[PDB]
């Protein structure tokens, strides 16, 4: 199957942005968990 | 030297068998497919199944039996799904209390057990009928359903022996380690099952079944390069693979089967495992209550030097009681 | 009443009679191929005498 | 005597040791060098078993009991009355079982067969060698072997089992039992299928590989094929003996508590500790 | 860095990634749920100063010579 | 990784005990190193001054003080007389607040219990005997304390139950024995507990080809039976009636007193303290007119 | 992967398209060229046989198989040319040509 | 980003999703039912102040 | 040194490396979590002076 | 001495070598971690004099035995 470098560059734009957005959500979840009950 | 233990070159066919031989009533369920992993060890086709009326009902009755067991197990850990997986092999659905005998017990104290046992038994009988009908529809002999009837016979003795001694409490609990606890305690209650001669015979055929399948499996693989695995053609049109198989065992141990008759030795060894087993269970607690003492009477038991000697006052002191009911109170001892 | 004879002993001898009968049957089946034996003294059957060699009918196809 | 097709096959060749010297038959039996050694060890081992019976309390077949030595003798040969006779018989039995396997290889070679049968029998020899050599040696005394006696060895099996309180909880034993039970099921299915196509109801043509594959397919949901069922039967039967040898060698040398408390690791997985 | 997707089928990548994150998330929740400090379904309403803490190293003498609980 | 074995039955019967050699050495050294040493003892004349002594009437004043030092180190740590006493007034059974010294009134009962064990149950404890150290091992709480929980709890074999037999003593079934397979499971559970309590396996007390056999069993089975009868007396007459004496922190959820079991003395070893003989050194606790021929030094 | 098999787990893969010189890829290429030319020869012999006996649906598949054998050969010829170009520009490469 | 459904066959995704959501929902409900605090079948009619709370640290 | 990527397929080494790191990380975390000293979920808020220590030699 | 390598594929040599070192390293670490003296996750903060040392002798009272009596 094909996969051109413009398709790869378009996919990378979504894959990075989705990854970072998920890490941002997770960062808020840890901010909430820590303010509720710190683990250190 | 090629060992013929796995297949380095499989071949696919685009149309397929799995569309059955001409079969009449019922329906072929699903479309045939190939597994490459199945094709490594055996034939690659994973494919269509037949049920008919007896197969459908067997699955319905059997599913209910499985649900009742699992739901009771899950209830027994207070519906905790973590403890359900963590403790799964220790969980059971447990038979009724002994004091009921054969009477119907309370729902949470064996009533669910007898229900699951009933639907499982009906499901097993309907599966036997399903196999019997399928063997005849494919225009085959009835060897397989009668072999399966031998397994069902042993299974039924886990109902009939409790019936004969007069209590559903004696039945086998549904559960992985709990049914092994029962298996040990059965031998304890009846004074060591090693001295039951039908148990000894059942082991002789269980071991013999491994001996025969090891010998026969190896023999056919050893002649498979000469077409020896085409066993039906070696039976109808004897080739050198059959002749060499006969001569190997003849030259080894002085006698041999044929390519057909080795499958009769195979069939009877497997069938006699569970048939002699069932007889031994039915005799236990009904004819013999202590198999070791039956062994002493009939001369089975090898003598050992005494490890202790009791005085006559110890003989009275060291008798116990038979086990009774549990204390149904929490005593205060204060005065 | 019979002290020594009991139902487990009776059942065991019933099995032995059946089992030896079965071994005889299986040994007759084992002798449908390769028998009677060739020997310098002429043909030999052993014991029990083998069942006859069996003919198989193939199908007429469809 | 000979099977009607046999004479053609009785060539010289395929021996491992003796060459032509022992390359002959006695009635149906092939001899060879390992046939000679087999009969030596069989006769010596049997006559010593009969001597053990003679000096024991009874001739009753079920009650004869030739016991290993006390544990205090360690890895030495005990006095013959005291277990040394068991130790000699054990050497004869090893010599016989080994000779039998190597004789089977000479027979397979003479027939141009694969070596499957000698090796499949090696699984049983392994299990015996584990019970009387490897496990006793790891425990440090020959007295850990089982006694030679039709029921007295069952007393040994019983007591070894309860040395671990509840031997059913041995995890390798569960696997070994599963193989033995699966093997007996598979043997009944394979035996039934072949007989059902070769002995169909009267007035029915002889069946075919297609019919047995179709029947087998709707029994298990997949078709195993002719080579596959023989590979499986060999795998299950020999695998049972190998897992049996594992289950007994771990009991004592490697694990000493009750077997039920081995399962404590499963309760303590950190997802649910 | 985008050329990593020339090297791997993105349909295989995303499925493996989502399966990895699902299993990791499940494992961390169930590890916490079995602890005492983070048994949040039973004890989540406790304040942080009231939540359980795994016990310290002993009192430095690490030794016994007690006095009874009061009757 | 080496395994020690002890043969306890005939050749070839596999009646054997197995121990992991490393695990056993750490357990054994863990007993040796803490094992509390005894004072030397001495022999004065003169009449007893005591104001409120009710059990130890029969020993000299020096032997009495020697016993109190032992009791302190065995239950409370050495010299900790404040654990039991209002140390200004040893004769008191109450605090200055009038609230009772519950430990002292328990300890008086534990003296009677120990004398009763060493005296009436010599068929079990023989000349090893027990001291406070056997259970307490230097701490206020022994191991293996148990409370009421469920009716079918097998530890009630050590209190208010009696029968455990399930095997028929004849070939044919009879009305004499109607035991359930469930009852054999219950005895099996009980017997695993006894095996673990001593760190032994079933072959220590049985030839498992016939569990009911006494002739084929090692003699330890007879000692084990006397241990059951001893625990029933210990629990029913001494430990369980202390329910109104303890603070409610000691009681069970049913409000019952803590009870003992085999593991309380044995602590996973075939004899308590691997057979360390201490009762001989403390005649205050013999309950017996002589210990292995050594006569009781009564007054 | 049929050629490297288990060693593909450790990232040995001498089939993959290669444009720098590599003695391992050149070795694989020389082996596979011979096998695929023999395989093309057998495929067109089989077509000639089945054309001669005239069975129409078999002639169709024999031609389809031959086309696939030619295509699989052409891939190895392309690999051979890449490596042979890289051989000429790279010191210490083989003296015998690829393809 | 509807073109996600071009690289993934939604026929496969919707079955995978519904299977996941079904199992996860059941696991959560049974975890709650198994707890003291949320054993709503036996204790759902208790008020929020009456509902159980798991034990604190001992000094609390 | 970059020439090793002609000797080895980068596509396959990367997968093997990611797998190796994941296994090693999970092993070390669970080894620590099972210890006394580093049971950080229960005791992570203890100060370093308060955390458990494995028993010393008696020095006698 | 380099002629040793003429017999071997160097890629396979390296895979063989790395596998050997990985196994050997893990074996030595798990042996040490299972010891008393080098159980460093629990006791790594002990000073060298404070760390465990194997017993130069055991000891007993004369009537004690680690093993039960028996033939
Ligand atoms: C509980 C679950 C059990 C589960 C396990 C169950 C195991 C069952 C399988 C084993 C039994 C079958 C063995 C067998 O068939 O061997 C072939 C042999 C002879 O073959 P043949 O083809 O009929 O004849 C050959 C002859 O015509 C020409 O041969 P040749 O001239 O070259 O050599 C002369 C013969 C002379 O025959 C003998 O020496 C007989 C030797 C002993 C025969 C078996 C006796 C019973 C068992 C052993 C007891 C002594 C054992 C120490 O030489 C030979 O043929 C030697 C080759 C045969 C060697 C057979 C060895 C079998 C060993 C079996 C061990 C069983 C252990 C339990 O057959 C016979 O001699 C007759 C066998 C009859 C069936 C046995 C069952 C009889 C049930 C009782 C019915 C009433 C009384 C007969
Ligand atoms: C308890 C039951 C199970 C344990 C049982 C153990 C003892 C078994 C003894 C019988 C086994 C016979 C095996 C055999 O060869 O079978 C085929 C053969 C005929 O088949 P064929 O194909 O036509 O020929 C084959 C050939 O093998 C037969 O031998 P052949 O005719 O070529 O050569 C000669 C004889 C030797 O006979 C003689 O020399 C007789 C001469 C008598 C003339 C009169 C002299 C004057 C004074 C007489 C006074 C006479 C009164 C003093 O063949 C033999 O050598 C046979 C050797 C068999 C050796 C078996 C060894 C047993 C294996 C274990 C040994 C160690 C452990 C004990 O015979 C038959 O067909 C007749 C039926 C035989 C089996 C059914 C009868 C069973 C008898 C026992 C009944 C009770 C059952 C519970
Ligand atoms: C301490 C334990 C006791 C002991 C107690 C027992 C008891 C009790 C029994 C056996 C039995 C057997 N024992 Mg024993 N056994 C001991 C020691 C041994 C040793 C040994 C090396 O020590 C061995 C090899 C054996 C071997 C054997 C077998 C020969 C025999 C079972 C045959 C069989 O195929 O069963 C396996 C086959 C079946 C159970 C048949 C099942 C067929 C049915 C139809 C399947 C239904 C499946 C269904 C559709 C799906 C259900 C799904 C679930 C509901 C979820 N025992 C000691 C002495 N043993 C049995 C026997 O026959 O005794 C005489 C028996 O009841
Ligand atoms: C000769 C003795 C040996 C033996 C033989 C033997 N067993 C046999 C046979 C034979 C010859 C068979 O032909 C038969 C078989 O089918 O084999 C595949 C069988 C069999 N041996 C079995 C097991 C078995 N055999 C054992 C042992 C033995 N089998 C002996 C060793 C053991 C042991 C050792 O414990 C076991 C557990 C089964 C696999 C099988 C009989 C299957 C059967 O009866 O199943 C009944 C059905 C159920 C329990 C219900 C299943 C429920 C589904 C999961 C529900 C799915 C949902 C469903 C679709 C809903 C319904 C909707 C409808 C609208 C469709
Ligand atoms: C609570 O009651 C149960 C049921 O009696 C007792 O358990 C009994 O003993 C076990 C051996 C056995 O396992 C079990 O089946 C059962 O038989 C349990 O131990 C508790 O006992 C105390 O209460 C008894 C009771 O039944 O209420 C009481 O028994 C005596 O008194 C009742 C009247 O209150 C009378 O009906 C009984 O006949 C009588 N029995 C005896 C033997 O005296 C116990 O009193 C005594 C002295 O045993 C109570 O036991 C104690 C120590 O308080
Ligand atoms: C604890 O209480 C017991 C009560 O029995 C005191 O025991 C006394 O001394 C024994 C030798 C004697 O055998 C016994 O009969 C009894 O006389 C024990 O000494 C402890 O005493 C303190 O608490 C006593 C209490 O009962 O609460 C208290 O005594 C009170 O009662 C008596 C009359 O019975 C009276 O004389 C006291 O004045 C009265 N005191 C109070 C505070 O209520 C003891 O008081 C005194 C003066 O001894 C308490 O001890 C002290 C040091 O105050
Ligand atoms: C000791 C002594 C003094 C001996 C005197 C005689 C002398 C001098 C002998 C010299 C020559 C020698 C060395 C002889 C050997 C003597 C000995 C020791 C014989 C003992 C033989 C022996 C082991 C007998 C036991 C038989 C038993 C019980 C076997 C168990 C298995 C069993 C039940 C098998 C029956 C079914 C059969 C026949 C299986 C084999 C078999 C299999 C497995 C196929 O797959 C197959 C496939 C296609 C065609 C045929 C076959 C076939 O025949
Ligand atoms: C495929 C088919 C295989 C068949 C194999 C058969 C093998 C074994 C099973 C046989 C059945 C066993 C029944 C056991 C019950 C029994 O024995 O109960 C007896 C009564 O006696 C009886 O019932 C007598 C029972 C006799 C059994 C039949 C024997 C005759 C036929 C043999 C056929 C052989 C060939 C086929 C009571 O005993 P007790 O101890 O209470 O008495 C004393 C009380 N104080
Ligand atoms: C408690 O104890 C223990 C448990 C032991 C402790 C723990 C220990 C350990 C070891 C933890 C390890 C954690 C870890 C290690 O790396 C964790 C690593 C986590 C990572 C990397 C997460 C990455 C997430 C990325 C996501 C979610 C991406 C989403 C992508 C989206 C949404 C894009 C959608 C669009 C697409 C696809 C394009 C379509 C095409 C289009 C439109 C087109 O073509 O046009
Ligand atoms: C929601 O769905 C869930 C998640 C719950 C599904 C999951 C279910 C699970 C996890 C199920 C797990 C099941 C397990 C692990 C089962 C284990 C079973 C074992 C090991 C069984 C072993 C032996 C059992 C035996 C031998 C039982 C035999 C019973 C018999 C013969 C009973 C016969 C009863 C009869 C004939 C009853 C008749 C009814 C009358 C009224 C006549 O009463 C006598
Ligand atoms: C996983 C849980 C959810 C986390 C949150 C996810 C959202 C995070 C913020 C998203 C913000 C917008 O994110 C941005 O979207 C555009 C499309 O609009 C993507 O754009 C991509 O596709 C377009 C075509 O459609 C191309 O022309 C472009 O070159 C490419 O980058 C960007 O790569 C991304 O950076
Ligand atoms: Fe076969």
């Amino acid at each position: 199957g094909g996969m051109t470098e413009e398709e790869a560059r378009r996919f990378h734009g979504y894959m990075v942005t989705g990854t970072l957005g998920y890490v941002v959500v997770a960062s808020v979840a840890h901010f909430l968990a820590w303010s509720w009950r710190p683990w250190f | 030297e090629y060992q013929n233990l796995f297949t380095r070159v499989q071949v696919r066919t685009v149309p397929e068998p799995g569309i059955p031989i001409d079969e009449s009533t019922g329906t072929r369920y699903g479309t045939g497919t190939f597994s490459y992993l199945a094709g490594k060890f055996g034939d690659a086709q994973i494919g269509p199944i037949y049920l008919g009326w007896a197969g459908v009902l067997s699955l319905i009755f059997g599913f209910i039996a499985i649900e009742i067991i699992g739901l009771n197990m899950w209830a027994s850990v207070g519906w905790d799904p973590v403890e359900f997986i963590r403790q799964l092999p220790w969980l059971a659905l447990e038979p009724p209390p002994p004091q009921y005998g054969l009477r119907v017990p309370p729902l949470n104290q064996g009533g669910w057990y007898l229900m699951a046992g009933f639907f499982l038994t009906v499901s097993i009988i309907l599966w036997w009928i399903r196999i019997y009908r399928r063997a005849r529809a494919l225009q085959m002999g009835s060897h397989l359903p009668w072999a399966f009837a031998s397994a069902i016979f042993l299974y039924s003795t886990f109902f009939f022996q409790p019936l004969l001694v007069g209590s559903w409490s004696e039945m086998v609990p549904f559960g992985i380690f709990p049914h092994l606890d029962w298996t040990s305690a059965f031998s304890i209650r009846y004074g060591n099952l090693y001295y039951n001669p039908f148990h000894a015979l059942s082991i002789a055929f269980l071991y013999g079944s491994a001996v025969l399948f090891a010998m026969h499996g190896a023999t056919i693989l050893a002649v498979a390069r000469m077409g020896g695995e085409r066993e039906i053609e070696q039976i109808t049109d004897r080739g050198t693979a059959a002749e060499r198989s006969m001569l190997f065992w003849r030259w080894c141990m002085g006698f041999n089967a044929t390519m057909e008759s080795i499958h009769r030795w195979a069939w009877w060894f497997a069938v006699l495992t569970t048939f002699t087993g069932g007889i031994g269970i039915l005799l236990t607690g009904t004819v013999v209550d202590n198999w070791y003492l039956w062994g002493v009477k009939h001369g089975l038991v090898a003598p050992y030097p005494a490890q202790n000697q009791l005085t006559p006052e110890q003989q009275d002191l060291l008798r116990g009681r038979y086990q009774g009911t549990a204390p149904d109170s929490f005593p205060s001892y204060v005065v | 009443m019979m002290e020594y004879i009991d139902g487990a002993q009776i059942a065991l001898y019933a099995f032995w009679l059946f089992f030896f009968g079965l071994i005889i049957y299986l040994r007759r089946e084992d002798k449908r191929e390769g028998y009677p034996l060739e020997s310098p003294q002429g043909p030999r059957d052993g014991w029990p005498k083998g069942a006859p060699k069996k003919t198989y009918v193939h199908r007429d196809h469809g | 005597a000979m099977l009607s097709f046999e004479k053609k096959y009785r060539v010289r060749g395929g021996t491992l040791i003796g060459g032509d010297l022992f390359d002959f038959w006695f009635g149906p039996f092939y001899v060879g060098f390992f046939g000679v050694t087999t009969i030596f060890f069989v006769t010596l081992g049997t006559l010593l078993c009969v001597w053990g019976a003679a000096m024991g309390p009874t001739w009753n077949l079920w009650q004869i009991n030739i016991a290993p030595p006390d544990l205090k003798y360690g890895l030495g040969l005990a006095p013959l009355r005291e277990g040394g006779l068991w130790q000699i018989i054990t050497l004869c039995a090893l010599g016989a079982f080994g000779s039998w396997a190597l004789r089977q290889a000479e027979i397979a070679r003479k027939l141009g067969m694969g070596m499957h049968i000698p090796w499949a029998y090696g699984g049983a020899i392994l299990a015996y060698t584990t019970l009387v050599v490897i496990r006793p040696f790891l425990l440090g005394a020959w007295g850990h072997g089982f006694p030679y006696g039709i029921f007295s060895h069952l007393d040994w099996v019983s007591n070894v089992g309860y040395q671990y309180l509840h031997f059913h909880y041995n995890p390798a034993h569960m696997i070994a039992v599963t193989f033995f039970f699966t093997n007996c099921l598979a043997l009944a299915m394979h035996g039934s299928l072949i007989l059902s196509v070769t002995n169909p109801p009267k007035g029915t043509p002889t069946g075919t590989s297609e019919q047995e594959n179709v029947f087998f397919r709707d029994l298990l949901g997949y078709s195993i094929g002719a080579i596959g069922i023989h590979r499986l039967g060999l795998f299950l039967a020999v695998g049972a003996a190998v897992w049996s040898a594992i289950c007994i060698v771990i009991s004592g040398p490697f694990w000493t508590q009750g077997w039920p408390e081995w399962w404590n690791w499963w309760l303590n997985l950190p997802i649910w500790k | 860095m985008h050329r990593i997707w020339l090297m791997y089928d993105p349909r295989r990548v995303m499925v493996a990634l989502v399966g990895f994150l699902a299993v990791l998330a499940l494992v961390i929740h169930f590890v916490l749920l079995s602890s005492q400090r983070y048994s949040w379904i039973e004890n989540g309403t406790l304040g942080a100063d009231q939540a359980p803490v795994g016990a310290s190293a002993p009192a430095a003498a690490a030794e016994m010579s007690p006095l009874p609980p009061g009757r | 990784a080496a395994t020690d074995t002890v043969q306890v039955g005939y050749r070839g019967t596999a009646m054997e005990q197995n121990y992991d050699h490393g695990d056993l050495k750490t357990k054994f050294a863990q007993v040796k190193l803490p094992q509390s040493p005894p004072p030397a003892g001495e022999s004065p004349p003169g009449p007893l001054p005591w104001k409120n002594v009710q059990v130890l009437n029969d020993i000299s004043i020096a032997e009495f003080n020697r016993t109190m030092i032992a009791m302190s180190t065995w239950v409370a740590g050495t010299g900790n007389c404040a654990y039991c006493h209002n140390v200004a007034a040893f004769q008191d059974d109450t605090l200055p607040n009038g609230k009772p010294l519950y430990t002292k009134i328990v300890a008086r009962r534990m003296l009677q219990m120990t004398r009763n064990i060493n005296g009436n149950y010599s068929q079990h404890v023989k000349n090893t005997g027990v001291t406070c150290y056997t259970c307490h091992m230097g701490k206020p709480l022994p191991n293996g304390l148990w409370f009421y929980s469920s009716q079918t709890d097998y530890l009630r074999h050590y209190l208010d139950r009696d029968g455990a037999r399930v095997i028929t003593q004849g070939v044919a079934p009879s009305n004499a024995n109607r035991s359930s397979t469930k009852q054999a499971e219950w005895t099996y559970a009980l017997m695993i507990s006894q095996s673990r309590s001593l760190g032994v396996n079933c072959t220590y007390c049985h030839n498992t080809r016939q569990f009911a056999s006494w002739r084929e069993a090692p003699p330890a089975r007879v000692t084990a039976y006397h241990g059951i009868l001893m625990l029933r007396d210990v629990n029913q007459n001494y430990l369980a009636p202390l329910q109104p004496v303890y603070p409610a922190v000691r009681l069970g959820a049913m409000g019952d007193a803590p009870k003992a079991q085999c593991v309380t003395c044995h602590n996973g070893a075939y004899k308590p303290l691997y057979g360390a003989q201490m009762a001989k050194d403390f005649p205050a606790m013999w309950g017996r007119a002589d210990w292995n021929g050594v006569p009781f030094p009564g007054i | 992967p049929v050629n490297d098999g288990i060693w593909a787990w450790y990232g040995i893969d001498d089939d993959r398209p290669m444009a720098a010189w590599s003695r391992f890829h050149a070795t694989r290429c020389v082996e596979q060229l011979a096998i695929n030319r023999a395989r093309v020869g057998a495929a067109e012999w089989a077509l000639a046989d089945v054309q001669a006996r005239g069975i129409v649906p078999c002639i169709a598949k024999a031609a389809a198989h031959l086309a696939r054998a030619r295509a699989e050969l052409a891939d190895w010829e392309a690999q051979g040319h890449r490596l042979e170009a890289a051989r000429k520009v790279t010191p210490g490469a083989w003296t015998t040509p690829v393809i």
